[PDB]
């Protein structure tokens, strides 16, 4: 649960938001294949 | 912390510049927090102790100098002062703590932590006699710029997020494999 | 090269506000703490001052005692034959060391710690004169910190060997 | 190494806690191996030297205190002790080496290296007078957690493997380009 | 804020097991090494003890000599006029310093290094009494390490100036 | 810099090896630039000061030893010398500054910074009594090899370029999404 | 294990070229700076040398004075009853310390700092003999640096207590 | 040969095994194209 | 403009050239889709 716990503290930084948005779009392409 | 003595530089104009710059940004002074091997930071500790002794010891002037006996290693590095004294007595160019040169990059805007302008034979050394140090400090500026950028990214980017990025590329390759 | 893009800039500290830390102006042979100063003069004439009573000097003028104490401890064991004469006077504040042949090594090894260009000579006197208003020029803490470190580390070597 | 003197804390109950915790994990004590600027680690060095002198100098009690003269800089930092003495003589809040505060994160479980509870005017400082240090230590805990995770990954992951990953993504892009 | 999630916990060291390092309890004015202790009392009456023969004290009671040696070196050059009286006795172990006007500055600058709240007064005596069974309360090494560092660095300033 | 005193080892044959190696590469000596807690580097500072005093103080032999009084902390670490003296007086195995062991990896070719061969009871310690230190130094060699490789890559690779790589993978995924 | 692949190699420094720094050969009880050496011999017979005049020794033989000065300061306050005899001779250079019962602790605490295996005994003399050509074997700077550090830090403890 | 030599020492760590398995599968897809 | 400014100083290193060439080819594949 360490991954989830750290996320709220430092979501402000832009780099972190940009990275997360890229990860989410990758999952969306996976759903598209299915 | 760098400023141990003064507790609750630019405002008090500790530094004099011939270049028309009036102050250094807080990060420039922070660059001395863990730097005990540079005499510019030692002079910063001395000025901080001076502010603290002006504030807390304004009553008696006798104590303000009766406390500096056997307690200088608390404020400044003994090693640097004794190295300066030994180099002076041996004739080696030494740091007399007066002139400090720092490389200001005009375009990128970054500057280096001021280093001591070594003095030999009663005259400041010519630029041509420490230009190797200047080149080393320029290479250090570039390398430490990139290193500090990496350090800050590591400080404020979840490494687990990076591993999730790696696994995301992995299963995206798995997906397009089909 | 790399240094072509970079520019050399000079940083100088503002020593005028270092009131607490005593500073040593070698240009005027002066140790100044706050507004108080002590001037080291190589007088060629013998003053009529009495022997140094340091309890009385401490009771009377604390400023001058505090100013010369580190220098005096850097002189170490002053010879008994040599004459150390204190004014014990609020206005005319003068401490005169006799530069005898026996005393010259210690006094020179102290002044060369404080003022490297002051060359003491035999058959003279080193007068430390206190001034409550003289603004000495060239004040840097470096030499006084060197004096303190030499006193703390090498006090043994400046004491008599028998 | 941190424990130079004792050679072949939790077992001997060096630390007393009011929170019902009885010991620190080995990593917590390791956090002092290269930390000479914190007084908690200095007290750890003192306790290690005490164990070593109890073991190797049990015969003569005279030597056990005739050896601590001019040799304390070997066991503890002289700079920290002299800074404490100077701050005490100046009236500045100083570290008297008795009380050490450390931020224990309840959820994540990480804690910070105990720092000295500064004492002024014969009374321990109130929490409200160093809460800036507490906030700095919390931010330091987060940043150093992520930095230490990156340091350990770099220590035990082949950088050449990472470059091979980069080239693998490269030629996978080349492959799907067709 | 960030500190809301974090909790403040207090760590206290176990000084009871610091047998080797001498510890200074300021609450009882006591320097204790292992089970041996020396208590600093401001007596108002003059004891009948003889002058201090430190070779004899070392031969007879090594424990008390080792315990007060750092304090004595922190006192520096004790005035000859002032009386330092040693018991030289295995059972009743007492070293009494006469707090004369001349001796009061050094003794105060030493006790304020060890016990800041002990205010020595003129016309009294500082009795250091050795006890092989007294368990002093409040023992911390800090003050003794401060004493050692002051002795190593500032031994010069506590020596006579002439 | 490591060599403060000598200003303008292999050539002068400062180090004697029984293994037929005649010198260390410049990086091996550089590994001491910021290492004040190892006695091999302290001996390197001593040899540098010896070269400087041979050059600049060839005139008077009296000064060459009248300057080493109260000035050794400038050349070498006082803490290490006093720790050696205290450990020697306590019977603990101590470093007498004579023998230095370093792990040379035959295949990979990397070596470790020479550490002091501790001496106890007038005889050098047997390998079996510090083999834990040898294992720690081997693990340190691997971890610090990978850490140094990462440090150099960060020093000379634009982090912005890496972020551009991340965004490039991102929009390449966006492209192949269509 | 991990250490199986790695090989243990020994690095030894080349002390022969350490001409500036004085080195201490404990195998020959010798302190050598450059080509000059001083040998510490526990003589059983009393020499006919006169009392030590250190100004005269400094004027005459600077090499021997510089060589033994740190050791002499490590001896501290030599007892007046004990006899320190200097040759004051360019060729036969010998400084003899009388190992009296009172002087034995200081001399032993100094030789054990320089030469741990030299056990001084009462009713003897410690002769420091200067040689301008003796190449002593086993020269390492370590013991002399220990001597310098002990002199700088613990000079107080080796001075008389009254 | 540095790449091959380092591999045996630290194959225990899971991350390293996961990375290597991903690399091998990429080569397998390359063979499939051929 | 920090990204562009840093590029000239250290283009010599091979790793940096290899990385940049890979980025350029990725843009070329994007153009091919268009
Ligand atoms: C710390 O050191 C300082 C510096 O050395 C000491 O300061 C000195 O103190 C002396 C003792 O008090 C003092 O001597 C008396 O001072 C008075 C005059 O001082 C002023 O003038 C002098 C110059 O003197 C000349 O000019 C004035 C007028 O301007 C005339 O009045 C004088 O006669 C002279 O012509 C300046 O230098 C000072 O700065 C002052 O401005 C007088 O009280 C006194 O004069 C009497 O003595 C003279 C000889 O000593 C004599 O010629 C004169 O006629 C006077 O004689 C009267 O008094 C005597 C008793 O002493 C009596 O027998 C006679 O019958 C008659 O009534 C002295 O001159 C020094 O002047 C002063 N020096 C300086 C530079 O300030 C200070 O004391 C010392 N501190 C301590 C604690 O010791
Ligand atoms: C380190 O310091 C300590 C502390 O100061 C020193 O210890 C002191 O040592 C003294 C010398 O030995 C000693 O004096 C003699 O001690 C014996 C009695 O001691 C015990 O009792 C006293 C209290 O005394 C009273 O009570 C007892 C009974 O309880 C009676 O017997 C006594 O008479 C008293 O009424 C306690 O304080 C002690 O702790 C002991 O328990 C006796 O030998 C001796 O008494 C003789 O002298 C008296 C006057 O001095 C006299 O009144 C009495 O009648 C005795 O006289 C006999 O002996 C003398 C020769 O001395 C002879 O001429 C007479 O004809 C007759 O035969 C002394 O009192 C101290 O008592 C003792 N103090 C303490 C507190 O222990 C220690 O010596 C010192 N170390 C060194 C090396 O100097
Ligand atoms: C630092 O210490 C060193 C070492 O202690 C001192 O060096 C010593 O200095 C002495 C004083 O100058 C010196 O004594 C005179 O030296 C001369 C001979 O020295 C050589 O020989 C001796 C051995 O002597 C024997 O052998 C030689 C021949 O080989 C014969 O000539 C001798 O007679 C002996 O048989 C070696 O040890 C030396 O190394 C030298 O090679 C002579 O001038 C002189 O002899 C005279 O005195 C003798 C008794 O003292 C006497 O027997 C002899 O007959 C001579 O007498 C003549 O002179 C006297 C006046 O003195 C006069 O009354 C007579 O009528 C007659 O004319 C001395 O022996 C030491 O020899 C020398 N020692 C060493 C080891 O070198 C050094 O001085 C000192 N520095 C200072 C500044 O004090
Ligand atoms: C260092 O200086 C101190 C203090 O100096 C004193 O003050 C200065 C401002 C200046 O005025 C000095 O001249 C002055 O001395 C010296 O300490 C003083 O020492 C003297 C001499 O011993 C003392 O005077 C005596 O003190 C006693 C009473 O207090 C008593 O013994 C004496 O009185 C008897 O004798 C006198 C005659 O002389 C007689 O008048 C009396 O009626 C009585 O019989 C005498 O007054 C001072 O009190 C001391 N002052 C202080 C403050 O301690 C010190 O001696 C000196 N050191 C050296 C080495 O010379
Ligand atoms: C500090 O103290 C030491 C030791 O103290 C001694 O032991 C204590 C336990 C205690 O009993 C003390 O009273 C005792 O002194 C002192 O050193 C002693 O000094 C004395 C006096 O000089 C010596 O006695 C003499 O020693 C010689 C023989 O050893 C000889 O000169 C003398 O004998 C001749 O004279 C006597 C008469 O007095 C006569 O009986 C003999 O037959 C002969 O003619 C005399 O015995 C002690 O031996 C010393 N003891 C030691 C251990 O060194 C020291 O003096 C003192 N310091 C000061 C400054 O007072
Ligand atoms: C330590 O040693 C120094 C120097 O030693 C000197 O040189 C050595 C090489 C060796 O020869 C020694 O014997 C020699 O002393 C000593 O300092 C010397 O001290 C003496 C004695 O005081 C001085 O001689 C006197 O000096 C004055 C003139 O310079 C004058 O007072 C004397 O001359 C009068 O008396 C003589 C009779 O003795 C007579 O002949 C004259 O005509 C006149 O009336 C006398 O010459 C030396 O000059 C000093 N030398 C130096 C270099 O300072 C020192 O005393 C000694 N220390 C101790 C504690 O003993
Ligand atoms: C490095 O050089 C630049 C360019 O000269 C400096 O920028 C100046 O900053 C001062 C202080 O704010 C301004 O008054 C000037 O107008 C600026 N000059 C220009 C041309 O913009 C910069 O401050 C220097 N940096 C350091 C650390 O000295
Ligand atoms: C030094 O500081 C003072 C006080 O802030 C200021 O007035 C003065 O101008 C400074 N000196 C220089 C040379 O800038
Ligand atoms: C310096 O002197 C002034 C008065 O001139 C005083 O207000 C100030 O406190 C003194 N400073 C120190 C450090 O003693
Ligand atoms: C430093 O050296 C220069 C040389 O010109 C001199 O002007 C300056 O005053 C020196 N400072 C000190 C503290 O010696
Ligand atoms: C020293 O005194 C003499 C004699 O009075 C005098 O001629 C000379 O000018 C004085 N020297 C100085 C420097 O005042
Ligand atoms: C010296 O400085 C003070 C202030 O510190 C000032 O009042 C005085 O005018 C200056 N000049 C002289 C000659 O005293
Ligand atoms: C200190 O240590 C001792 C010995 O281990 C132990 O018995 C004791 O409980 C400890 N003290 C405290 C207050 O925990
Ligand atoms: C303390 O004293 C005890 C006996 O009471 C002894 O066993 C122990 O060794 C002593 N400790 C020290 C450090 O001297
Ligand atoms: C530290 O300060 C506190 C203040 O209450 C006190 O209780 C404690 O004993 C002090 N420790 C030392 C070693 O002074
Ligand atoms: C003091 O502590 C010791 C053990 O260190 C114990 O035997 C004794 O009872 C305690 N109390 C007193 C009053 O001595
Ligand atoms: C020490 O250095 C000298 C001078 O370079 C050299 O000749 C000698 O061989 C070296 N010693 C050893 C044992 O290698
Ligand atoms: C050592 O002595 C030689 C002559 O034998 C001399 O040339 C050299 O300078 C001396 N070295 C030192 C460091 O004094
Ligand atoms: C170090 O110890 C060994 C033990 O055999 C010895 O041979 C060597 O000379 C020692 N070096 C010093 C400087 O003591
Ligand atoms: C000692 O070494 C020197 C050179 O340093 C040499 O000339 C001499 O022969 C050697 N041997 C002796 C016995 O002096
Ligand atoms: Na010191």
């Amino acid at each position: 649960v360490a991954v989830f716990q750290a996320i709220p503290e430092i979501l402000n930084e832009a780099i972190n938001i940009v990275i997360i948005v890229i990860i989410m779009f990758t999952l969306i392409k996976g759903v598209f294949n299915l | 912390k760098l400023f141990q003595w003064s507790l609750s530089h630019c405002l008090e104009r500790w530094l004099i510049f011939a270049s028309d710059i009036k102050c250094f940004d807080n990060a420039a002074i922070a660059k001395c927090n863990k730097e005990h091997d540079e005499e510019f930071c030692d002079m910063l500790r001395l000025f901080d102790y001076n502010k603290a002794s002006i504030a807390k010891l304004r009553g008696e002037a006798s104590s303000s100098i009766n406390l500096l006996s056997g307690r200088i290693n608390a404020i400044i590095s003994d090693t640097l002062l004794m190295r300066s004294s030994l180099k002076r007595l041996m004739g080696i160019p030494y740091c007399n703590y007066t002139k400090f040169w720092y490389l200001n990059h005009t375009k990128l805007g970054i500057h280096s932590l001021p280093r001591c302008w070594l003095v030999s034979n009663g005259s400041y050394l010519n630029e041509t006699k420490f230009t190797h140090d200047m080149e080393d400090e320029a290479d250090k500026l570039l390398t430490e710029m990139l290193k500090k950028e990496y350090v800050r990214r590591q400080e404020k980017t979840p490494i687990t997020l990076m591993d999730i990025l790696m696994f995301s590329v992995s299963f995206y390759m798995f997906s397009v494999t089909l | 090269s790399l240094l072509s893009g970079f520019n050399l800039e000079t940083v100088h500290f503002n020593m005028s506000l270092l009131s607490s830390i005593p500073m040593v102006s070698e240009q005027q042979h002066c140790i100044q703490h706050n507004h108080s100063s002590i001037t080291f003069s190589l007088l060629t004439n013998k003053s009529d001052l009495e022997k140094c009573n340091f309890t009385r000097l401490q009771a009377v003028d604390r400023v001058i005692f505090d100013l010369f104490r580190e220098f005096h401890h850097r002189v170490g064991d002053f010879p008994v034959t040599s004459d150390l004469k204190c004014s014990h006077n609020t206005s005319y504040r003068v401490i005169e060391y006799e530069v005898t042949k026996e005393s010259l090594p210690r006094l020179q090894e102290a002044v060369s710690t404080l003022f490297p260009d002051l060359h003491l000579s035999e058959d003279r006197f080193l007068q430390i004169q206190a001034h409550d208003d003289k603004n000495c020029t060239g004040l840097h803490p470096l030499n006084y910190l060197r004096l303190l470190k030499e006193n703390s580390e090498t006090h043994y070597k400046v004491r008599k060997l028998m």
